[PDB]
RNA sequence: CGCGGCACAUCCACCUUGUGGUGGGUGUGGGUAGGGGAGCGUCCCUCAUUCAGCGAAGCCACCGGGUGACCGGUGGUGGAGGGUGGGGGAGUGAGAAUGCAGGCAUGAGUAGCGACAAGGCAAGUGAGAACCUUGCCCGCCGAAAGACCAAGGGUUCCUGG
RNA sequence: GGGAUGAGCUGUGGGUAGGGGUGAAAGGCCAAUCAAACUCCGUGAUAGCUGGUUCUCCCCGAAAUGCAUUUAGGUGCAGC
RNA sequence: GAAAAGUACCCCGGGAGGGGAGUGAAAGAGUACCUGAAACCGUGUGCCUACAAUCCGUCAGAGCCUCCUUUUCCUCUCCGGAGGAGGGUGGUGAUGGCGUGCCUUUUGAAGAAUGAGCCUGCGAGUCAGGGACAUGUCGCAAGGUUAACCCGUGUGGGGUA
């Protein structure tokens, strides 16, 4: 993937549409990740979050609004950092 | 000797219509203060504890 | 022969008439064990 | 019309045919009137059907908050169920086939003055 | 024969005067084997166009239409594909083969429930006992229906469920 | 009911194979199959024979005779 | 089912199964689960049926039941259609007449000749080829046409043997 636990994302389509909240835990092999807050679950007892696609989230940029992400040679040590679309950070 | 042939709806509904359950009479019995039904060929055991009510 | 009927088992013969090392033996044999290997049965 | 209750009993291993001798003798009796022929009927149906009425009756009662004293079974009737397949050998190597027969027994009661 | 609808052949009139159309006479129209002509419905593709989560298909019901195969409307159910027109292609239509597969009736709550040693009571256990447990009684085998191996079987043995 | 110290019965292991075996001989038997076993392939064998062959309407509409035939319940040609 | 959010808790029951709650857009999706056809099996209800001989239909036809409508009346009259009279749908059918299943195969079958218990699904004139004969139709025309092959992203262009 290209969103990971510690960051922060947003809800982009769905009931939970426009809410702002970090992985708890991602989930490779099927495309999904648990955000904090959303599609919360009135779950019988023996509320929580359920997993939702990662095609529904996109990364927060760290200066508002949210981007599609790319890579970027940092030309010192030869590994991709994973840098914003969108004014180009981090 | 097979069946020569199947029988309509009519003549089959008109035999098992008679394969019913006759339902057997029930009188009162009062035991131990509690009113209850038996069958009137268990009156006397009714009377004296010898038939479980469940 | 009253009551008698045509499977009485014995393992030593079954071997001996049906087993590896005789199918082994002859050229209809082997072509029987790779004609089951061919087909994929479990038991050769 | 009136307050009713519902109860049903799938797949009891009872024959539908079996258990339809058994209702005929309770269909519009009061719930105590058929709670005690059921009792009283030598046959094996008797005891399933019993305590379908008896759950119909329960449910009037505690969920509906109806009065025992005024129940009657309005009605009654037994569906069939699936059907699992045996094999009893005959003679000569002749296999023929033996049928398990299940139900689905609906209890409505009613309360009513 | 009378009155009204349809179809086919032929004749007479015309409108690009047979590729045809319209109108008017007369004649004809039972039909198996079989020959010729013209169509309905299902599916897929191409072009054009038009519907559809404000509910496609499929299904069910009611009301209607056509000369037939069949069609349309409206509603219920349902949850993602259809309709029309010019063309193209068919795994294109079943009631019969003692056809094949699956589901289900009829016989029918019927035959049967596997030897001619034979069970009974008391107590127990349990939601439930003719069949399980324990005790006593009665009966049957006793060159086996007792006790051991071999072949064969393969965990069926024991304990707790 | 026959034999029941014998041309006896039986156990274990072995041998003989399909126009071949084996047979105190019945065409018996050779894995519930035998006047030539079973299985796979040639193979979708072949059958002048029996059966089946699926929506519609419109128009016309037979024949069961002749001749020949290893032919007579088939087919060629004529007739319709 | 988008997601297991697969029904916490309470009630009846030994369990199984259910009812109420609750989840879900929908349990008219509840691990027997998408849609859910027919055979077949019940329950409820309208009409008919216990003096009649029935290929089970068809035409004539009385009554009963149901739901809409024409004329004054309950004129509470905007009401309501309240009941009856007339008509009209829909269901049923006392009674009268007529009436020998379907297929196959035959000179001829309702035949006591054959096949079919029932429903659903499947199950039979196809394809190849510069083949053969005959035709409809299109292109070129005293000529018509290429085959293998070659070049192209293809259905296009070459290729006279
Ligand atoms: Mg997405
Ligand atoms: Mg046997
Ligand atoms: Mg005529
Ligand atoms: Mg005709
Ligand atoms: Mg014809
Ligand atoms: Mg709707
Ligand atoms: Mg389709
Ligand atoms: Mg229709
Ligand atoms: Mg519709
Ligand atoms: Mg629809
Ligand atoms: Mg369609
Ligand atoms: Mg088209
Ligand atoms: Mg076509
Ligand atoms: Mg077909
Ligand atoms: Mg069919
Ligand atoms: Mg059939
Ligand atoms: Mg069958
Ligand atoms: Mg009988
Ligand atoms: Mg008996
Ligand atoms: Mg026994
Ligand atoms: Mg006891
Ligand atoms: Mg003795
Ligand atoms: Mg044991
Ligand atoms: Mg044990
Ligand atoms: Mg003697
Ligand atoms: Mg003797
Ligand atoms: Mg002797
Ligand atoms: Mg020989
Ligand atoms: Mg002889
Ligand atoms: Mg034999
Ligand atoms: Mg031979
Ligand atoms: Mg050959
Ligand atoms: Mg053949
Ligand atoms: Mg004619
Ligand atoms: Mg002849
Ligand atoms: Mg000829
Ligand atoms: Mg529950
Ligand atoms: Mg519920
Ligand atoms: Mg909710
Ligand atoms: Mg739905
Ligand atoms: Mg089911
Ligand atoms: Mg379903
Ligand atoms: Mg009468
Ligand atoms: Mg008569
Ligand atoms: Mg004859
Ligand atoms: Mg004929
Ligand atoms: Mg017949
Ligand atoms: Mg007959
Ligand atoms: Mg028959």
């Amino acid at each position: 993937m290209k969103v990971h636990k510690g960051d922060t994302v947003l809800v982009i389509s769905g009931k939970d549409k426009g809410a702002k909240g970090k992985v708890l835990q991602a989930y490779p092999d099927r495309n999904r990740v648990l955000v904090e807050g959303v599609n919360r679950i009135k779950k019988h007892t023996a509320t929580q979050e359920a997993p939702i696609h990662v095609s529904n989230v996109m990364v927060v940029d760290s200066d508002g609004k949210p981007t599609r992400i790319g890579y970027r040679v940092d030309e010192e040590t030869g590994k991709r950092v994973r840098i914003s679309k969108r004014n180009g950070k981090d | 000797a097979v069946p020569k042939r199947r029988k309509s709806r009519s003549n089959t509904r008109s035999r098992r219509s008679q394969w019913k359950a006759a339902k057997t009479e029930l009188v009162g019995v009062t035991v131990a203060g509690h009113a209850h039904k038996v069958p009137r060929r268990l009156l006397k055991a009714a009377r004296l504890g010898l038939i479980d009510f469940d | 022969t009253k009551g008698k009927r045509t499977f009485q088992p014995n393992n030593r013969r079954r071997a001996r008439v049906h087993g590896f090392r005789l199918r082994m033996r002859t050229r209809a044999g082997r072509s029987i064990v790779s004609s089951r290997r061919r087909k994929g049965r479990r038991t050769l | 019309e009136y307050p009713s209750a519902v109860a049903k009993a799938r797949f009891v291993r009872v024959s539908p045919r079996k258990a339809r001798r058994v209702i005929d003798l309770v269909r519009g009796r009061s719930v105590s009137d058929a709670l005690d022929i059921l009792r009283w009927a030598p046959q094996a149906a008797s005891g399933p059907v019993a305590k379908v009425i008896a759950s119909a009756a329960a449910n009037a009662q505690n969920n509906g908050g109806l009065d025992p004293a005024t129940l009657v079974v309005a009605t009654v009737y037994a569906d069939q169920g699936p059907t699992a397949k045996r094999i009893r050998p005959r003679a000569q190597g002749r296999a023929f086939r033996i049928r398990r027969r299940t139900s689905h027994i609906t209890v409505v009661v009613e309360s009513r003055p």
